[PDB]
């Protein structure tokens, strides 16, 4: 003898492309990739409109098409800690939607014939027995 | 089943009188003779046989016999180490509906490049779009700057949703995996070729037993190449396989299933499946004509109605890593 | 095995076998038993299992984990072709920006 | 037992020290500017 | 040359936290205590309670 | 330019004649790919366990 119940489904949320997981937090991420990008042209302001206007997504998309480095290594140190930042950004997004795949499966079995759900008779664990039967 | 016989001490109707046997483990028929325990019970030297004996159809037909309350059945166990492998992709790795998409987005934005071209080498742009999602670190031409040099970075962040996807899937799947290589399949047909697409496989079997009547009954020809593999002892068997001497031995699951549980680690294990090729069942020896046995088998079902051989069980018949 | 959306939570909760139906003392409990066991002997039983139920059809319970399709996430291949005709659309703001400028 | 969830609407409390340690390196480029503003003068 | 570095990425990530081998026994109903063998040997202190 | 090393900087790179400090950048850049499968590697393993 064995006890057959409803298979419930722990769907997989494939949804989570345009979902993912921080969902609040990138748009004011991009917002500082801008202002960066501004800091690098006031830098370079006083002592360059489309290294501005790129070169600041496009190292964080790995992607590098703009003019280049600035002749300022201050401005360069600068640009090193953002695209260090780019890498541990994308790291992080990668390790945390490997979290998100295979983390956990909500709990649907029984603890066996011993169970407290089965051995409190309650409204919610309806049992059956057909009738006229050897049980 | 000492234990079911001071079940049978509960059931007050008999007292013992206990003996060991000493030729022949079960019983053979040799020129129609019985040794054994077989043996024992012919010529009335022995009535009620406890021992851990199969109801067969060759021994049924000399005396009566019980019901039988232990489900038994043949099978063999192997010491395997299991893995799996990849065939060269992610084995089908994502949708492939987005997988020709990335060939539709190839082409796509081929008559926007021959567009803004004339604002021509869209073959060369072509390998430029594939110079994208891939990281190539290949020089690459550049245009003078417009919305071609937008949808770069608009496809790099793509291609950074693109690596991640395949990165989060290949981890996925190389951790969550299950390892079923040769269990069954050969059984029949490699075992029915042992050593003709393979180097030989030492076989394991006992040299008396029921098993042996009904592999040369239903498989004889391969026998004759166990006829080298005629290990006595179980324990010597299960040391052999340890050595690598010993493909596979063949015997009943519940004792199998009884001692890869109480393995010292689990590299020696059952088939798994529990596809026990045989199926019968462990029963008691009574002479022919004894009335008894019908008050006996009443009080057997009275210890399946209560179900304390599971409890027993639990008592003799636990394992280790066996969950 | 058949029908989908049902699982077996356990294991055996009592041990049995299925019998013959027979009035006491009938004759017919010569050999009934005997042809089980030769039923046995050329596996009979599992051809007749065979017939019937060694057949799979709903998927196993194993936890696939997780599974390779990703059959509906071009949202953003959506959001990219979306682009695609801004991208148009800006490139005739370029030509009005080229024109002033 | 215990068991672990998963992390949707992420921690934004490492960005915020991410910020910190960027306007930390920031506060350098300034004083670097006025030691090369002083290295005119030498 | 992608997916060799993937698949070396994938399988490093699989070897570090995939197994931990058992060592912890089954309580107090442990057939490793069950039948007395010689590889599990246990105490008592004397004059003990228990 | 050993900056523009290990971390994958897709940032413009003045290149020498080709020498053995040409050999390095592939050295460095095997050793990249040990550095950012590591770091991937410990990364996930945290943020799992």
């Amino acid at each position: 003898l064995t006890i057959l119940v409803k298979k419930e489904i722990p769907r997989s949320t494939l949804d989570s492309f345009m979902q993912p997981f921080q969902s609040t937090l990138w748009l004011l991420v991009g917002l500082s990739v801008h202002v960066v990008a501004v800091m690098l042209y006031l830098l370079d302001r006083f002592s360059t409109l489309s290294s501005a206007m790129w070169f600041s997504w496009g190292v964080l998309l790995n992607s590098g098409i703009g003019e280049g480095a600035p002749r300022s290594f201050s401005a360069r140190i600068l640009g090193m800690v953002w695209a260090g930042f780019a890498m541990i950004i994308v790291a992080s997004y990668t390790a945390n939607l490997a979290a998100f795949l295979v983390l956990d499966r909500p709990e649907e079995r029984i603890t066996g014939i011993n169970d407290p759900r089965l051995r409190n008779p309650s409204d919610k664990f309806i049992y059956a027995t057909v009738k006229q039967s050897s049980v | 089943c000492i234990d079911i016989l001071k079940k049978i001490s509960k059931s007050v109707k008999f007292t013992y009188d206990l003996y060991l046997v000493t030729n022949g483990k079960h019983g053979k028929k040799i020129n129609g003779t019985w040794n054994g325990m077989i043996g024992e019970v012919v010529m009335k030297r022995a009535y009620m046989a406890v021992g851990s004996l199969t109801i067969n159809e060759e021994r049924s037909e000399v005396v009566d016999f019980s019901v039988p309350f232990i489900e038994t059945g043949i099978s063999v166990m192997v010491s395997r180490s299991n893995g799996t492998v990849s065939p060269s992709a992610f084995l089908e790795p994502f949708s492939a509906c987005v997988w020709v998409m990335m060939f539709v987005m190839l082409l796509i934005v081929s008559a926007v490049a021959v567009f803004v071209f004339e604002y021509v080498t869209i073959g060369k742009a072509i390998w430029l779009l594939w110079g994208l999602v891939f990281n190539n670190s290949v020089p690459v031409q550049n245009p003078k700057g417009t919305t071609s040099k937008i949808m770069v970075s608009v496809w790099a962040f793509f291609a950074v949703i693109f690596l991640a996807s395949y990165t989060a899937n290949l981890a996925a799947f190389m951790i969550q995996e299950e390892y079923v290589d040769q269990v069954s399949g050969l059984s029949d047909k490699k075992f029915q070729r042992p050593n003709d697409f393979s180097p030989p496989f030492r076989f394991g079997t006992v040299p008396n037993g029921s098993t042996e009547r009904n592999i040369r009954n239903n498989y004889a020809e391969m026998h004759a190449y166990m006829g080298k593999f005629n290990q006595r002892g179980v324990d010597d068997a299960l040391l052999s396989l340890k050595t690598g001497k010993l493909d596979a031995f063949i015997y009943d699951a519940a004792v199998l299933n009884y001692m890869a549980g109480r393995d010292e680690g689990c590299k020696l294990v059952t088939i798994g499946s529990g596809k026990v090729f045989a199926s019968t069942g462990y029963g008691i020896a009574i002479q022919k004509d004894s009335g008894w046995k019908r008050q006996v088998d009443l009080a057997i079902l009275q210890l399946f109605g209560d179900g304390e051989m599971e409890e027993l069980e639990a008592l003799w018949l636990t394992g280790i890593c066996h969950n | 095995s058949q029908k989908c959306d049902l699982v077996t939570t356990g294991e055996l909760f009592f041990r049995s076998g299925f019998g013959i139906g027979m009035r006491k003392d009938s004759p017919w409990k010569q050999q009934v038993s005997l042809s089980i066991l030769k039923s046995h002997e050329n596996g009979f039983m599992e051809d007749l299992d065979k017939t019937w139920v060694r057949y799979q059809e709903c998927d196993s319970r194993s936890n696939a984990p997780a599974t390779l399709t990703c059959e509906n996430m071009a949202g953003v291949f959506m959001l990219v072709a979306g682009g695609i005709v801004a991208g148009i659309f800006l490139i005739f703001i370029e030509i009005a920006y080229k024109s002033r400028a | 037992e215990k068991n672990e969830v998963m992390s949707s609407q992420l921690d934004i409390d490492n960005m915020a020290g991410v910020f910190y340690m960027l306007g930390a390196a920031m506060a350098l480029s300034l004083i670097t500017f006025i030691s090369e503003h002083l290295f005119y003068w030498q």
